[PDB]
């Protein structure tokens, strides 16, 4: 298919980088104490 | 004729713009 | 025939099923002296199977594409085709016996309600009274229709307790 | 299947005349009984839907029987629908008759 | 003079939130002091809590 | 401790509950602090905009992945010998053999084979190349962005619509009936005529040349001259080849009925004419209610006049307009009921009357689509009844609804509940009894003692449609009857040809097994409705809890007093009915799958003889068809069906987990967690870490929700794995 | 009243002062006053229309111009229906349109009138001045003839739908041998 | 922080106040019943929600009525 490299970069972004960052931000926000 | 790389990149960039619109609407809803 | 169902006495698959089931029992027979208790049991079983298959063919039950009897559950489409013994007649028979038991129980409840300890006459049944009411329950169509035409069968909802809406 | 002009024109003029001369009393009576829609006892205008304010070009007309332009358009729409039923059905040539 | 139903008579409960709504019960006493609910009614059948005696007012205890 | 911004009561919670309940109450706007009707309606409106953006993004993603990683161009040439590709697989845990085993439909790397039937849909509606799919994806991406911008725009006080604008029901019905339904289907007819029809006859019509192509050789003159029959002159020949111009024809609005011989689907001109008729009807219906032009209907006056004399209904429908209009849960329940029943309609028609080319030819797609829409419909029906219960608990006013049909149906709720109880008891007793009797007499080697009732009523109705197989010769099966003489020149040739052929699913032949299964389905529907209706009506108060509406829709219990009051709330009625909905839809899908699995292999006999007893279901369906599924991975390797075997065991695990929450209850867990808290506060090197939230066991209602969610997810995953791996394995 | 349809019985009280009343209301369809008023108007109008219909069905056949069932057939599958033997140059479309217009005008004028003037409007509809001299008796005659004619028109429909004959032909066929060609001999009315 | 209410159908039998394990209910003088005493719930900050009070009331329907609501450390019964 075209851009054979692209899944190899996007999949780790959405299954590892984005989940870790989103979970860290969510856990910071639910404990933000003063929003 | 498979779609070329620049089409993929234009699509991804427009998706980023749409994501920006989405986050604006989300923070509006949270308010 | 009522709906593409040839009478089992005509269907070849029905007779084929008869044949195969009997042949299985014959194969089971061919292992014992034809005078031993197992042999007598097998012979009685084969006689019972043959009698059943002849009885089913005699009564004109309907067999399908496979060789299995089918029943008809519509009055009129079973009464004009000679198949009222399939569902309609047993319907009458059940409805009668079920109503008999239900009416006997209902009248026993209404008879022991007006006593000293009605909650006692349910765990320690009065057998003579139960038996008398069980005998009187046979006329339940008559007595039940009398009570409906009388209005004493049912109770007006103004007296039955209800939930707070 | 004989002249679109005659059938559609005659049907529409007939429907206009039938809604202006014949069905108008019952139409006005039913409209007076029904009235504007109400939510919780007040019209949509009183509740605050200023777009539910009645169109001004229908409140006062000049027809002596009160036949407004929107009435004209509804009755003309019915007339055209009936006329084109006539045309499209006469255009076909098939045995629909259950006999 | 005595107020409310007589002692020993049968009454029909009319409190919609009571377990014995529209069911009969016998009066075992009627207090004369001035309580809100002085009528004391005894039923044969128990409720969910296992009790069979309840106090009702006078407007919600139609006799017979 | 300020995460639940919308609920001050939960913010002050010192435990972990504040998180859990802080998530599950995020969309219940009516329960939020400081909430007005205006603000509620505005927030809801913006949330709807977000939902449409989500839907458009999801469909754009489907299109993009098929255009990018799918083999659509290849599939167009050989629609019957190519497996449609969904998306590519990029997983760094795969071994080499799995990469070998997942390279299938000709793609360069591992891929997923699509079972959604989008290839058939896009092929049927005119899309032929991948550039068109990409153009659709880009257009839909932009459209989702536009809907997002509108959703933000109308949240603004310069553009925020007033509450009285939302409650304007006559204008909304006018615009949804005439505009959202009428003009939308009119434009779909325009697409079909201008694009899908010519693209079905080899001609290419696109944005480049659609203004230079006549959809009809005498365009627009028959339409405006009333000579409309000229648009159905020469239809598609019975030897037409789809996508090509071998006996194509010029008719655009035909009414042939039946099926296309090659695609085994509905004629496309039939669907174009369908949507034209639908458009006209829906526009006419959209001109019914009164807006600002002095004509139309006031729905309130219609409701106020539907009161029968003699007072059989009481006050009739007096006060129903305000009841529906003011309550959003009443409207939500009505919409959910309609949408769920229409989902069931979609599932039940799309298999018997397949509308897409080379659909029904592909078997896994049929089963997947049917089961998908059936499960969706079951869930939506449970939701409709849940929101009816919520309406009764929350928005029901006895004073306004006094004497109307709503009050009258609350008045005699015991009759309804008792008669549902009788119907369900009868159906269960008797269907189980017949199954057990057949099963026992089969067990004793005498299958001829089986009670095999014939479905003569359903067979009679089938015969009324022109099925000349049961010899009823009734309505359309009698070539001499009035309905037969009427339609013999319009629609009846093709329709009768389709119905009388056993090559399709149009009106399958039914025997005693169909009778037994339909009565099982009846038992399921009646018992699920019993649970839901009882919980909806018995929601304002019972004899056990006469003041239940004082506690709300959801609450645990009422203590252990008065004998015990577990699962007493209406939410618990919804909870208990979800299980029955799952079971009933499982029966429906089991029946459909086995009937059609017998159909597709030509072996109708297996079902027709083995479906009258339950061991036939256990052995000839579940056990027999599970051979390839459980052999997906084994000590000798694996194949493409390894993912479905893993998903099979995965669903089993999830469902078995859900039993833990369903059986064990909060009280063992609290003491256990509390001993664990002692262990943690009290061990070296870990005292340096403390919890910000006091760890407490899940609440009662929350645990019921968790167990039910696990149960449903496991049920769905297990059946989906079995269905896909049992249909795609054999076909 | 005068009459009682079930001699030994009790009649509903709302059916007394009405002309041609027999107490016949076993379903209580007139238990309400407004409903009974509408029903009375509708009964009289139905009686009039059915008298005209029965008279037409009999007079097209006794005069000899085909039966009522085959009268509209020639208009389809050809054209120019026949009246008195003549031929109208009108098609079904113009017939339907002219009837719709005329009947709309007539029944819109009738429907907008007063309650009693919607059923018994003498005025110019009694040129022979017969409504005088106590019309109550005349109203009873009209109602009873209307009831007979209504039942006769329903009989025309059902007899033609069952045996496929024509009114006078069915009459003659029954008269020829009543004990063996009544409704109990066709295979339709009696499912035997 | 559960909402405990006492209604006038109370007969002052003292069962609800002996039942409670956290001392939330109490006896106060009254005059609308023969015992001349009614229950009251002053210390409702201590209500855990056990509904032992509500399971001991003999009146039909119940006079002491508990409505579980917001949860705190005292209401959730946490020792850790
Ligand atoms: C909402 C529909 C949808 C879904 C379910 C998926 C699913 C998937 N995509 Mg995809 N994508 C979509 C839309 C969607 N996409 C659209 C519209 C585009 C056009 C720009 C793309 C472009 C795209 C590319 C280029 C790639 C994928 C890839 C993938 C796969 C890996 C996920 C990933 O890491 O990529 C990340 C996905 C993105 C960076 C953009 C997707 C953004 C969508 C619209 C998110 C929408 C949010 C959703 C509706 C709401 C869920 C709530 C959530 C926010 C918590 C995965 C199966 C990768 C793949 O092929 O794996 C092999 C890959 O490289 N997608
Ligand atoms: C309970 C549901 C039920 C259903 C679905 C049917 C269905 C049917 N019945 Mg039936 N029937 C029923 C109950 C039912 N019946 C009961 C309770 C009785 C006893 C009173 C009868 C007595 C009966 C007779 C005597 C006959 C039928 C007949 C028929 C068939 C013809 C129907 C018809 O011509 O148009 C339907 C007309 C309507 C007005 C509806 C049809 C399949 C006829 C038949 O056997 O056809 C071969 C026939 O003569 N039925
Ligand atoms: C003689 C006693 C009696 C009678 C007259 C009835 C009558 C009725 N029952 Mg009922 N029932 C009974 C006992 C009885 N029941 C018992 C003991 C139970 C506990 C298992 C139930 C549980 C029950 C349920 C759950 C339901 C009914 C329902 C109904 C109604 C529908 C008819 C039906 O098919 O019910 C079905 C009958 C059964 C399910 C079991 C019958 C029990 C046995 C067979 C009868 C008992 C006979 C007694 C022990 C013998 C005494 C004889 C005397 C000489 C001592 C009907 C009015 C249904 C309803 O709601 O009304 C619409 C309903 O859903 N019943
Ligand atoms: C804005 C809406 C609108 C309006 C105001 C009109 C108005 C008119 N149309 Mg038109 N029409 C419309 C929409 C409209 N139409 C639409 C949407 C279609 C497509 C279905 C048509 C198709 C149509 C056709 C085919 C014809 C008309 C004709 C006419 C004229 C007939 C009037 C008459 O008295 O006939 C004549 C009176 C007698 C014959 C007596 C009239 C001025 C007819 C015409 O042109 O008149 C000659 C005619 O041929 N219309
Ligand atoms: C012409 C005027 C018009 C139009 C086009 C719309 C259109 C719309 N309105 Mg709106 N509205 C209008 C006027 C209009 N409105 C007016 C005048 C008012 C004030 C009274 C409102 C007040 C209003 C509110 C308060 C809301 C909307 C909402 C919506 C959206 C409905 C949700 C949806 O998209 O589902 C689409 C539904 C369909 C397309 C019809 C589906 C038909 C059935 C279900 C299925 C049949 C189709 C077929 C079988 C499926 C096969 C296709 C398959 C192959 C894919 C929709 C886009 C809602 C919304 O979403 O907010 C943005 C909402 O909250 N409107
Ligand atoms: C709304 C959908 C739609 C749209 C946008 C179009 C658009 C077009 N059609 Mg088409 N068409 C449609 C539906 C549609 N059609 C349907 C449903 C059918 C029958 C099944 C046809 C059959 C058809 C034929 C046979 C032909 C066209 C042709 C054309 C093109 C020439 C313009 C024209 O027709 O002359 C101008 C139109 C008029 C002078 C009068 C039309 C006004 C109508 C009667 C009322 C409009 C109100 C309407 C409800 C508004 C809806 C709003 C919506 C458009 C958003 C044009 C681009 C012609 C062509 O050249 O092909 C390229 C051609 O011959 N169409
Ligand atoms: C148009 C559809 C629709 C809409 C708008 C609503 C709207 C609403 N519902 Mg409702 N409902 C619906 C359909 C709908 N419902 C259906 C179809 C059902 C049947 C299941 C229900 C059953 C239902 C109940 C029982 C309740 C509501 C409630 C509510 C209100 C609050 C929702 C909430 O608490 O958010 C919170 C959302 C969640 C907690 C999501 C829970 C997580 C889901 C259920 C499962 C997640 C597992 C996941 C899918 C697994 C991943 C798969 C993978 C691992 C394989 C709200 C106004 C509540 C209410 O009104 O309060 C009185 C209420 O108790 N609904
Ligand atoms: C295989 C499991 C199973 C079975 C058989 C049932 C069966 C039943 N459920 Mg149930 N249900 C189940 C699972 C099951 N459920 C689960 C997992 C849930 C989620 C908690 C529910 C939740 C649920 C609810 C909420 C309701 C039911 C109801 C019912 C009854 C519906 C009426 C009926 O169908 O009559 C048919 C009767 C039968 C099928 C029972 C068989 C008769 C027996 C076997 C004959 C006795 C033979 C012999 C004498 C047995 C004793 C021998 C032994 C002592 C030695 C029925 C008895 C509804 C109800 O109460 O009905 C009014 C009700 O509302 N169910
Ligand atoms: C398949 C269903 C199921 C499962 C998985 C469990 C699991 C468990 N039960 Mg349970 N139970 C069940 C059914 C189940 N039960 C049912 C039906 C009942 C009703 C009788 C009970 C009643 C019950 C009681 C009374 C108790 C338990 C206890 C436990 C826990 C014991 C600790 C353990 O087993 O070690 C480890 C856990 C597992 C092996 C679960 C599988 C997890 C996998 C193998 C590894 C996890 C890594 C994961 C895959 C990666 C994360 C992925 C990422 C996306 C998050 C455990 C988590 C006991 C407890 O609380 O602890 C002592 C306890 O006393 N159960
Ligand atoms: C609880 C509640 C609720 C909810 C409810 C629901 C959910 C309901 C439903 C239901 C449903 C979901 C239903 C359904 C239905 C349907 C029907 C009932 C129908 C029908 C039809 C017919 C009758 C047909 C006919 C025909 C035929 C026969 C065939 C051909 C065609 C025709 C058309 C002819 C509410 C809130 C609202 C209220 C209160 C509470
Ligand atoms: S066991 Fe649980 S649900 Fe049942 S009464 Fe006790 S606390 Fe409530």
């Amino acid at each position: 298919m075209s851009a054979q490299f692209l899944p190899s970069i996007l999949v780790p972004l959405v299954g590892l980088v984005f989940p870790a960052v989103a979970m860290a931000s969510m856990f910071l926000y639910i404990e933000k104490e003063e929003i | 004729m498979p779609i070329a790389d620049y089409q993929v990149f234009t699509a991804l960039f427009l998706a980023l713009a749409t994501g920006i619109f989405a986050v604006r609407l989300g923070v509006a809803l949270y308010k | 025939d009522v709906a593409g169902l040839t009478p089992c006495s005509e269907s070849k698959a029905f007779a084929k099923r008869k044949k195969n089931e009997v042949k299985a029992l014959n194969k089971r027979l061919k292992n014992y002296e034809a005078d031993s208790a197992p042999a007598l049991a097998l012979k009685a079983t084969i006689a019972r199977t043959e009698a059943r298959f002849d009885k089913y063919a005699k009564q004109g039950l309907l067999c399908g594409t496979d060789g299995l009897p089918h029943l008809i559950a519509d009055p009129g489409l079973a009464l004009r085709y000679g198949h009222a013994g399939d569902v309609f007649i047993p319907t009458i028979g059940f409805i009668y016996f079920a109503g008999w038991l239900g009416y006997a129980g209902s009248k026993y409840l209404q008879a022991v309600a007006a006593t000293a300890k009605p909650i006692e006459k349910e765990i320690i049944i009065d057998v003579p009274l139960a038996w008398k009411l069980l005998w009187e329950g046979f006329g339940w169509p008559l007595r039940a229709f009398a009570e409906y035409k009388n209005g004493s069968l049912m109770e007006d909802d103004a007296k039955i307790t209800v939930s707070p809406r | 299947l004989a002249d679109v002009n005659l059938v559609v024109g005659g049907c529409t003029v007939g429907a206009l005349a039938l809604g202006r001369f014949v069905f108008l009393p019952f139409h006005r009576a039913s409209l007076a009984k029904a009235g504007m829609p109400k939510q919780n006892g007040m019209t949509h205008l009183q509740a605050g839907d200023a777009r539910a304010e009645e169109a001004s070009f229908i409140l006062k007309t000049n027809d002596p029987a009160g036949f407004t332009v929107v009435d004209v358009m509804a009755w003309g729409a019915l007339g055209h629908a009936a006329a084109f039923y006539i045309l499209a059905t006469s255009s076909l040539g098939l045995d629909r008759n259950p006999f | 003079p005595d107020v409310g139903p007589k002692r020993g008579t049968q009454v029909r409960i009319l409190r919609p939130e009571s377990y014995w709504f529209r069911e009969t019960g016998k009066v075992v006493s009627v207090d004369q002091s001035g309580i809100r609910y002085p009528v004391v009614v005894r039923f044969e059948k128990v409720n969910y809590a296992g009790v069979s005696t309840n106090n009702y007012a006078l407007d919600e205890v139609v006799a017979a | 401790k300020l995460f639940p911004k919308f609920s001050q009561a939960l913010a002050q919670d010192p435990t972990t509950r504040r998180i859990w309940f802080g998530i599950a109450t995020a969309h219940d706007f009516e329960s939020h602090d400081g909430m007005t009707e205006e603000r509620l309606y505005q927030k809801i409106f913006a949330s709807h905009f977000g939902q449409l953006a989500i839907i458009f993004l999801w469909t754009s993603g489907n299109l993009f992945h098929v255009a990018w990683q799918g083999n659509f161009e290849q599939w167009v040439q050989d629609p019957l010998h190519i497996r449609p590709i969904a998306h590519a697989i990029w997983d760094p845990h795969f071994g080499q053999p799995a990469v070998e085993a997942f390279t299938r439909g000709g793609a360069s790397g591992p891929v997923n084979i699509s079972t959604s039937g989008v290839y058939q849909w896009w092929y049927t509606i005119g899309l032929r190349t991948n550039q068109e799919l990409y153009t659709g994806s880009i257009f839909l991406l932009v459209l989702a962005a536009l809907f997002l911008f509108a959703g933000w725009l109308h949240l603004q006080p310069a553009f925020q619509p007033a509450l009285s604008w939302f409650k304007n029901a006559e204008s909304r019905l006018n615009h949804h009936l005439a505009g959202l339904f009428g003009v939308s289907s009119l434009a779909w007819t325009g697409h079909l005529v201008h694009v899908a029809i010519p693209e079905s006859r080899g001609q290419h019509v696109g944005w480049d040349n659609f203004l230079t192509v006549l959809p009809h050789p005498a365009g627009l003159t028959p339409f405006f001259t009333g000579n409309w029959a000229a648009y159905a002159e020469n239809p598609d020949s019975a030897s037409h080849v789809f996508n090509t111009a071998q006996g194509s024809g010029t008719a655009i609005l035909t009414f042939l009925g039946g099926f296309h011989p090659q695609t085994q689907s509905l004629w496309l001109t039939d669907m174009a004419h369908h949507h034209l008729a639908i458009a006209v009807i829906f526009i006419l219906a959209g001109h019914m209610y009164r807006t600002i032009f002095g004509i139309g209907h006031s729905m309130r006056e219609i409701l106020e006049a539907q009161t029968p004399p003699s007072g059989s209904l009481g006050a009739g429908h007096k006060g129903l307009y305000d009841t529906v209009n003011n309550s959003l849960h009443f409207q939500l329940g009505l919409a959910l009921a309609s949408v769920g029943t229409i989902s069931s309609l979609v599932a039940q028609h799309m298999y018997s009357l397949p509308p897409y080319a080379f659909l029904a030819q592909d078997f896994t797609t049929q089963a997947a689509l049917y089961t998908h829409h059936q499960y969706i419909a079951g869930f939506i029906m449970c939701g409709a009844f849940a929101h009816g219960a919520i309406f009764f608990v929350r928005d029901y006013d006895p004073a306004q609804n006094r004497g109307n049909v709503l009050a009258r149906i609350l008045d005699h709720k015991e009759a309804l509940i008792s008669h549902l109880s009788w119907a369900s008891l009868f159906l269960g007793f008797h269907t189980l009894g017949l199954y057990v009797h057949n099963d026992v007499v089969q067990a004793f080697g005498t299958p001829e003692k089986q009670i095999l009732i014939e479905p003569v009523f359903a067979q009679w109705i089938q015969a009324a449609h022109g099925k000349t197989a049961y010899g009823f010769d009734f309505l359309l099966s009698s070539a001499t009857s009035a309905p037969s003489l009427a339609g013999q020149a319009l629609w009846l040739p093709g329709w009768l040809q389709g119905i009388n052929s056993d090559a399709n699913s149009l009106f399958l032949t039914i025997g005693p097994g169909d009778f037994l299964v339909h009565h099982a389905i009846a038992l399921g529907l009646h018992t699920t409705t019993l649970i839901l209706v009882k919980g909806a009506l018995d929601a304002r108060g019972s004899k056990l809890m006469p003041d239940k509406k004082d506690f709300g829709y959801s609450f645990p219990c009422d203590g252990p007093g008065r004998g015990g009051t577990c699962d007493i709330s209406a939410w618990d009625a919804f909870y208990l009915a979800v299980f029955w909905m799952l079971n009933t839809i499982g029966w429906v899908t089991f029946y459909w799958h086995w009937k059609h699995l017998g159909i597709w292999q030509g072996n109708v006999n297996q079902f027709n003889e083995s479906s009258t007893y339950l061991m036939g279901w256990l052995r000839d369906y579940l056990w027999l068809n599970s051979s390839q599924l459980i052999n997906g991975y084994n000590p000798f390797g694996m194949n493409s069906l390894s993912v479905w075997a893993w998903m099979f065991l995965f669903g089993h695990l999830i469902y078995a987990t859900g039993f833990m929450f369903l059986i064990s209850w909060r009280g063992y867990w609290q003491e256990l967690i509390e001993t664990l808290a002692w262990a943690h506060e009290r061990t070296p090197l870990a005292n340096l870490v403390r919890w910000r939230d006091k760890p407490v066991a899940l609440s009662i209602v929350q645990a019921r929700l968790v167990g039910l969610t696990h149960f449903s997810v496991g049920y769905v995953l297990t059946y989906a794995a079995f269905l896909i791996a049992s249909t795609s394995g054999k076909f | 009243k005068a009459g009682n349809w079930l001699p030994g019985s009790e009649t509903p009280a709302y059916l007394e002062n009405l002309p041609a009343s027999y107490g016949f209301d076993p379903l209580g369809l007139a238990a309400e006053p407004a409903s009974l008023a509408r029903f009375r108007e509708s009964e009289v109008f139905h009686g009039r229309w059915a008298m005209l219909g029965a008279a037409g069905v009999l007079g097209v056949e006794v005069l000899g111009y085909g039966n009522w069932y085959d009268a509209p057939l020639p208009l389809v599958q050809g054209g120019q229906a026949t009246y008195f033997g003549a031929s109208v140059p009108f098609d079904l479309g113009t017939l339907a349109a002219i009837e719709f217009a005329a009947m709309a005008g007539a029944e819109s004028f009738r429907g907008a009138a007063e309650p009693e003037k919607r059923v018994y409007p003498g005025g110019a509809f009694d040129p022979m001045g017969m409504s005088k001299g106590n019309s109550k008796e005349l109203k009873t005659k009209e109602i009873k003839n209307g009831r007979l004619a209504m039942l006769a028109c329903l009989g025309f429909a059902a007899q033609h739908a069952a045996t496929g004959a024509s009114p006078l032909e069915a009459l003659a066929s029954h008269l020829a041998n009543p004990m063996a060609v009544n409704f109990a001999t066709n295979g339709v009315s009696l499912p035997l | 922080s559960h909402t405990v209410k006492i209604y006038d159908t109370c007969i002052g039998c003292t069962q609800c106040v002996r039942a409670c394990p956290t001392d939330v209910l109490e006896m106060v003088p009254w005059d609308g019943c023969k015992a001349n005493q009614i229950a009251s719930a002053p210390r409702t900050e201590d209500c855990v929600g056990c509904k032992r009070c509500e399971s001991a009331c003999p009146t039909d329907f119940l006079s002491v009525r508990v409505y579980l609501g917001s949860e705190t450390t005292r209401s959730m019964g946490l020792a850790y």
